[PDB]
């Protein structure tokens, strides 16, 4: 939907999961 | 998944379990891409060399799960397949080229804290994110090595340069596939395995902070073997087929 | 198998 890819328990609440920062750091 | 870790609750609410009715058992992974559509690997449903050819009524879709074996009362939803759609040029005879399939559900699933669809990329997201070295995430209830886990497993893996992918196998690799995994030199390891089939490879866009499914778990020789990589169906490359199907049979 | 029974209704 228009809401695809936004997780209710993380992005919707502005919480990050324990390893998503590993992905971001690789997006150089 | 080999060398991964327990998922957090609600970390992959697009994660779907393909479950056989009799005998009751995990079949494959899969993913929720709308309230009525599930994406998975063609090989999960059709693979004549192993006499595999499931029909709609042999299967159930289990959504919102965390536990592998438990029936997660008041959390998971279990849905009936209306119709299966396999890529007409899915190459099961040779190399699993175009290893993709869609499943239409009988009725729409209710979104929740634990149930939510993932996005499919557009060309610019694919172009920006599918670069050697960038990491994606793979999840699944498959084997822990070449036991079974108690709950959903997760592992982050780097996309690998196509020539390195090519030089790792005798199989003929195609533009509809990409490979991912650590090189033997990059001390860390991890991989998808039997049972993870059909599950999503996802990346979180740094541009809109949405998760996109870039790949589907397709194949690999052994699991987590040094100098071998996991291979994934290139979702963006097959997206025209995905839209067509959804547009036509709604 | 090692799988908990799902409600009959789904089967
Ligand atoms: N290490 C991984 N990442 C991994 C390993 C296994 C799987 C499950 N996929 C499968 O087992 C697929 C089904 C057809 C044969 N197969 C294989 O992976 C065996 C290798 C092969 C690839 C392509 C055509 C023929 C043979 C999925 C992922
Ligand atoms: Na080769
Ligand atoms: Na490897």
């Amino acid at each position: 939907e228009a809401d695809c890819g936004l997780r209710p328990l993380f992005e919707k609440k502005s919480l990050e999961d324990k390893t998503e920062r590993e992905l971001l750091e690789s997006y150089i | 998944i080999v060398e991964g870790s327990d998922a957090e609750i609600g970390m992959s609410p697009w994660q779907v379990m393909l479950f056989r009715k009799s005998p009751q058992e995990l079949l494959c992974g899969a993913s929720l891409i709308s309230d009525r559509w599930v994406l998975t690997a063609a090989h999960c449903l059709l693979y004549p060399p192993w006499d595999k050819n499931f029909t709609e009524n042999d299967l159930l879709v289990r959504i919102g799960k965390h536990s592998r074996t438990r029936y997660e009362r008041n959390i998971e939803k279990i849905s009936m397949l209306e119709k299966i759609y396999i890529h007409p040029r899915y190459n099961w005879r040779e190399n699993l080229d175009r290893d993709i399939a869609l499943m239409k559900l009988k009725k729409p699933v209710a979104f929740s804290d634990y149930i939510h669809p993932v996005c499919l990329p557009d060309r610019e997201t694919a172009a920006s994110l599918l670069q050697a070295g960038y990491k994606g995430r793979v999840t699944g209830w498959g084997n822990l090595k070449e036991g079974q886990p108690s709950v959903l497993q997760v592992v982050n893996l780097p996309i690998v340069e196509r020539p390195v992918c090519k030089d790792s196998t005798r199989i003929r690799i195609t533009d509809n596939m990409f490979c991912a995994g650590y090189k033997p030199d990059e001390g860390k390891r991890g991989d998808a395995c039997e049972g993870d089939s059909g599950g999503p490879f996802v990346m979180k866009s740094p541009f809109n902070n949405r998760w996109y499914q870039m790949g589907i778990v397709s194949w690999g020789e052994g699991c987590d073997r040094d100098g071998k990589y996991g291979f994934y169906t290139h979702v963006f490359r097959l997206k025209k087929w995905i839209q067509k199907v959804i547009d036509q049979f709604g | 198998g090692d799988f908990e029974e799902i409600p009959e209704e789904y089967l």
